[PDB]
């Protein structure tokens, strides 16, 4: 089985630069090219470099020739990446036909935060407000998870630094922030 | 560097329907074509190498030509799993290039949005801030205006409609525009 | 290097003991105690801020200026001022002879030749070469005339000692460590000489490391690298010419060449064995 | 034995027949050993009024040329038992009639790495290998053996044959094609697959350094300089770069006395020698002082 | 080596397919030299079909040694 195995994902204060890998599986690491794709969130994709692991031989496209250095560490079958802007997610590829997960790297000089969380009332359409908070994720449900049919949970967007998403339901809201501890209950 | 011009952008389709996406090249690529599928998860499979080429597992229903500095990604009946971003990748030299994408979507009846308005909350208010909600749901097509932070729904997987928030409306299937405040 | 005194060019590069070829930035050689050169010649070409080549009598230096090749360097378009300490050196036109501003080229009386002498001018000893550290005493040598044993220059390598190097003189079990150092070159004796291999016609006799002759054609094991060698050429099969034993694998892919099956013959005539195996492919 | 073709025949097309050999022959091929061509049957017409076809140990030559030569000259139903024999012509060729497709293409100044699509014959034992063939070829107007991958399983293992060439220019422009070493067997022989030529060229890099320049001074404040272009470009050259420095005197020239007599101030085998030159060669692989960018010339 | 070789190891339709695998003896019936030519006659050779047969060959080189 050929595999790609990749890190992340990373949260990364503004100005350092982070390293992220690639772990190859089920073939002779060394015997071919490793290629990196730069995706910007509902963008495309852009093609940053490539590898080969035997010789440590690499080549850049221009617009990345400072901006990323490829590496491979032979004895542990890993590639690695190394950055110097805002969400972009990083792909690796076994010459374009095996694909790795992809690495989300996410710049933000944020600290922890917890959401706050307000009930909205005023067919019949209610919603719940979870504003505030950092970082990704949320879990929201309505009546613990009972309640699954006519709702709409909208993707959280980034708003002054801290996150916000809401939620609606169409005939109470349970919100949990993991990396708060948070776990709330709105009627 | 070679420019790969790939059209539509998007694509609004029904289960069933033969489709294809076309990629021009900038310059003479020789046939050294592949296309990629991405999914929802972010996950990127190659379906076709060298123009044509079927990889392995990959659907007989993908198929792929060309016709000059024109090359096609054809899906010859449309499955539920194919509504998905499509991208060409050339390899024929030095700086690999893509094609800007085309996204399918499944193509339904017109449908206005069911919009609700929500004052702030009393929570918030004791807080010292104040955010307005209106929620536009169950629309279709996906293009709306809302007359501040947008965020919207990807296509529903059920009814293949679409929704959005405002937070501190103009649709096709209507003449002049839905209209909620309290 | 500013006490390199002998270069004895027992192998050359392409008959130059001395090369200094586009050093860009030089600006003088300066090998101030630089006496003797035994073999070979001196090249010093294409350096183009390179002085004070004019004022070196190479005729002390090497028996043979002949051949030397001193050629597009600074001093050729005569932008030098090659100032010696005496603007105080031997002269040999007569001209006064230097390495630097600072250092003079050392001249000794005819009467001590090669041997070196004091600043004094009292000669080194006879069995010393271009300087030493007291007069007429063969071990104060700076370097020697002929073999070096024991802190001290001696005239031949006496038995039970071996000539090594062409210079130094080394015992039986020296030699021998460097033989099974290899189990590259195994070494062995031959003529008073602890030498890399055989001469063509001897054979190690195992034992003592002694050459001794083949009765008729010398046997000869040729191990290959990665274990297969491509003959598709005369000239890789000439790289097994005298193997008796390949220890790995042939591939003959000749499609071509003048002289051959005779010139093949000569080559690859004396294998009487393989241990790997034999492919013939596009032949 | 010398022919590959017989396309030298550049304007061949008829032959009468007016005279046949021995069996009533008018076209007669017997022991060609080289012979893989007839004419390209795509651009050349040949027509042959009378007499048939003779072919026998012709062990390059494909049956399917044989076969379009009988299409092209009107001799298709002449033929009786044995005037082309099966069993001696073509017996020894490569009549790929299926296409192996480039997967993957990778440039690097010296090397090029490429994928293949894998084929598999009937029973794949059968397989010998893989064949990839390379030449400079500066105009498309135009060996290595390659191990058959591992075959057993076929779920996601991209079992793509392939080769990474080493030896190669930069800046240069490589005909390539891939071929199917295979088992001719004891039933209606496995042709296999051969891939199209693909030209390929290597990336360029740093040029070789300007050969024999020679600096010369016409003039009080002119300096002719002129040389000969890089023995090995590595790429089309854009410009020369030439910097020059005005070199201060000689510091001790101030201060020494020139009345004192002493006054001289400067008026300011073969084939060893060839191997020398070029071994150096072959071991060839801020601040800012007054330059040009020398364009579309040799001298400045 | 003989017992070793499995089903297709040596091919029996790519090898010697082109060749001189002469296994019959032709004999000189008659032999005739003048300074400038040598006139010879053979055995007649038929194969089963003797329409199989395309002809005769004869090879000639000056040799001065019979090291040939
Ligand atoms: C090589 O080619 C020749 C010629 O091929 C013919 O012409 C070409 C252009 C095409 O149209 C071909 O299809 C065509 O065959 C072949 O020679 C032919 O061989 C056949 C079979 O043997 C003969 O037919 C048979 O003829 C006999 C009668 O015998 C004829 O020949 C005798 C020779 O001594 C005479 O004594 C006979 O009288 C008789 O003579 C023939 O008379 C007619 C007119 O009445 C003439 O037109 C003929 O030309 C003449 N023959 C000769 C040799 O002059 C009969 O019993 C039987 O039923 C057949 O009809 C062909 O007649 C003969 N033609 C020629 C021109 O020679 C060779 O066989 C080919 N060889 C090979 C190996 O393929
Ligand atoms: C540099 O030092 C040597 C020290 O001996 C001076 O002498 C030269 O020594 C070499 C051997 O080291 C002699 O070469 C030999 O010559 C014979 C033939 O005569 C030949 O058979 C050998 O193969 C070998 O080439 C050389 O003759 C001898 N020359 C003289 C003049 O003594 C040498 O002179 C020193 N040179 C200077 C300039 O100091
Ligand atoms: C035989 O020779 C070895 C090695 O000799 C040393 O290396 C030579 C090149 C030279 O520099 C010699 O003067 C050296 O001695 C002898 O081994 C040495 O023995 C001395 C004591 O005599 C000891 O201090 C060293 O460490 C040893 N060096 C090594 C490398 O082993 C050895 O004793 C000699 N044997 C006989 C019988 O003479
Ligand atoms: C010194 O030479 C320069 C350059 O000469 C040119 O190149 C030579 C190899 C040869 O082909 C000459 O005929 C060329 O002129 C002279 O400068 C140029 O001179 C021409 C007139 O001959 C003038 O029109 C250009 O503008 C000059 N270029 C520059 C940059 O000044 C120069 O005159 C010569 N001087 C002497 C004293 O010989
Ligand atoms: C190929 O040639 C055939 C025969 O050619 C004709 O006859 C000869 C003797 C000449 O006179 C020649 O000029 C004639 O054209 C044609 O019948 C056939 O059509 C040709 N085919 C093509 C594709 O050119
Ligand atoms: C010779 O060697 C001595 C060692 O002390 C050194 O000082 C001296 O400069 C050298 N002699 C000559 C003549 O160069
Ligand atoms: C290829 O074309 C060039 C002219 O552009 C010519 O010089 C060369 O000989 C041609 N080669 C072949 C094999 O046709
Ligand atoms: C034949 O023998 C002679 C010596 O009598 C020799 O010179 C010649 O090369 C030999 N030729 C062959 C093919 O053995």
């Amino acid at each position: 089985q050929v595999q790609l195995q990749q890190s992340g994902p990373e949260l990364v204060k503004p100005g350092a630069l982070v390293k992220i890998s690639c772990k190859a599986s089920g073939y002779t690491f060394t015997n071919y090219d490793i290629h990196w794709v730069k995706q910007r969130p509902g963008q495309g994709l852009e093609w940053i470099g490539w590898i080969y692991p035997g010789d440590g031989s690499t080549k850049y496209n221009e617009k990345f020739k400072g901006k990323a250095t490829l590496t491979a560490d032979k004895s542990s079958s890993t590639a690695y990446m190394h950055l110097s802007e805002k969400s972009a997610v990083y792909f690796c590829a076994r010459e374009w036909a095996y694909w790795g997960q992809g690495t989300l790297v996410t710049v933000s000089a944020a600290k922890t935060t917890a959401p706050s969380v307000y009930p909205l009332a005023p067919s019949v359409t209610l919603g719940c407000l979870v504003k505030g908070y950092f970082p990704e994720p949320v879990t929201l449900t309505w009546n613990s998870g009972s309640l699954s049919s006519g709702v709409h949970t909208f993707p959280a967007v980034l708003q002054s630094d801290l996150y916000t998403l809401s939620s609606s339901v169409t005939v109470t809201c349970n919100v949990a922030h993991p990396a708060s501890s948070t776990k709330v209950d709105k009627k | 560097d070679i420019q790969m011009t790939q059209s539509p952008s998007s694509l609004s389709a029904s289960l069933g329907e033969r489709v294809s996406l076309t990629c021009r090249a900038s310059q003479d690529i020789g046939g050294n074509l592949y296309w990629l599928q991405q999914g929802p998860d972010g996950t990127i499979k190659r379906l076709i190498y060298a123009t044509s080429s079927l990889d392995s597992g990959v659907p007989k229903r993908f198929s792929g030509s060309r016709s000059g500095s024109d090359y096609s990604l054809t899906i010859s009946s449309l499955e539920s799993e194919d509504f998905v971003d499509y991208y060409c990748l050339q390899y024929s030299s030095s700086p690999w290039t893509f094609g800007g994408g085309t996204k399918l979507e499944i193509k339904r009846a017109d449908a206005a949005p069911t919009v609700s308005i929500f004052p702030p909350s009393s929570e918030q208010l004791t807080s010292g801030g104040a955010s307005v909600v209106c929620f536009l749901n169950n629309f279709y097509p996906k293009d709306i205006n809302v007359k501040v932070l947008n965020s919207w729904t990807d296509q529903d997987s059920k009814d293949s409609t679409y929704s959005m928030s405002s937070t501190l409306a103009t649709h096709k299937t209507s003449t002049s525009p839905i209209v909620k405040s309290f | 290097f500013p006490n390199l005194t002998v270069i004895r060019g027992s192998r050359l590069f392409f008959n130059y003991a001395l090369v200094i070829f586009e050093m860009v930035h030089l600006k003088e050689l300066g090998l101030y105690n630089l006496m003797n050169i035994t073999r070979g010649s001196v090249r010093i070409e294409k350096n183009n801020e390179l002085c004070y080549l004019a004022t070196i009598d190479w005729s002390r230096i090497l028996d043979s200026v002949e051949d030397n090749h001193i050629v597009l360097n600074k001093d050729d378009n005569e932008e030098c001022g090659d100032i010696c300490p005496g603007t105080n050196c031997p002269a040999t036109q007569f001209v006064e002879r230097c390495w630097t501003h600072s250092h003079c080229q050392k001249v000794c009386p005819t009467i001590c030749k090669s041997h070196g002498c004091t600043a004094e001018g009292l000669c080194c000893h006879s069995e010393c070469l271009g300087n030493c550290s007291q007069p007429d005493d063969p071990t104060k040598c700076v370097a020697c005339r002929n073999f070096y044993l024991d802190g001290r220059c001696v005239e031949t390598c006496p038995p039970p000692y071996y000539h090594f190097q062409d210079w130094r003189c080394v015992n039986f079990s020296f030699c021998q460590d460097l033989h099974h150092k290899c189990k590259c070159h195994q070494y062995v004796i031959h003529n008073n000489k602890c030498i890399p291999e055989c001469p063509s016609g001897y054979t190690m006799n195992s034992s003592n490391l002694l050459c001794t002759p083949c009765l008729g054609p010398c046997p000869k094991v040729c191990h290959l690298l990665e274990g297969e060698k491509t003959i598709d050429s005369v000239t890789s099969a000439q790289e097994l010419r005298g193997c008796t034993v390949i220890n790995g694998s042939l591939i003959i892919n000749i499609r071509g060449g003048n002289n051959l099956a005779a010139e093949l013959e000569a080559n690859l005539g004396l294998i009487e064995e393989i241990s790997g195996y034999l492919k013939i492919r596009r032949s | 034995y010398a022919l590959v073709s017989l396309s030298f025949f550049r304007k061949l097309r008829l032959i009468r027949g007016e005279t046949l050999e021995i069996g009533n022959y008018s076209f007669y091929a017997l022991d060609n050993q080289n012979l893989r061509q007839l004419w390209d049957w795509s651009k050349h017409n040949l027509t042959i009024t009378q007499g048939k076809l003779f072919f026998h140990y012709n062990p390059k030559l494909c049956l399917s040329e044989i076969h379009k030569m009988e299409e092209v000259s009107g001799t298709k139903g002449r033929q009786e038992r044995n005037d082309i024999a099966l069993k001696t012509n073509g017996d020894q060729a490569s009549c790929e009639n299926e296409l192996l497709k480039f997967s993957y293409i990778r440039t690097s100044f010296d090397k090029i790495l490429l994928r293949w699509e894998p084929y598999w014959p009937p029973d794949f034992r059968d397989l010998l290998g893989f064949m990839l063939f390379y030449k400079e070829a500066p105009y498309q107007n135009v060996v290595v053996d390659i191990d058959p991958p591992l075959r057993s399983n076929d779920p996601k293992s991209q079992n793509h044959p392939g080769w990474l060439m080493r030896g190669l220019k930069p800046w240069t422009q490589y005909a390539i094609f891939v071929k199917t070493l295979v088992t001719f067997s004891d039933e209606r022989r496995t042709y296999g697959a051969k891939s199209d030529i693909i030209y390929v060229q290597t990336d360029a890099t740093n040029p070789s350094v300007p050969l024999d320049p020679i600096s010369v001074s016409n003039s009080s404040s002119q300096i002719i300089l002129k040389w000969k272009p890089p023995s090995d470009p590595n790429g089309n050259i854009t410009h020369y770069l030439v910097f020059w420095e005005r070199q201060a005197e000689d510091s001790e020239l101030f201060e020494l006395d020139y009345c004192l007599k002493g006054l001289k101030l400067p008026s300011r085998k073969e084939l060893e020698e060839s191997s020398f030159r070029k071994t150096f060669e072959d071991y060839l692989h801020e601040e800012h002082r007054p330059f040009e960018k020398v364009v579309n010339k040799e001298s400045l």
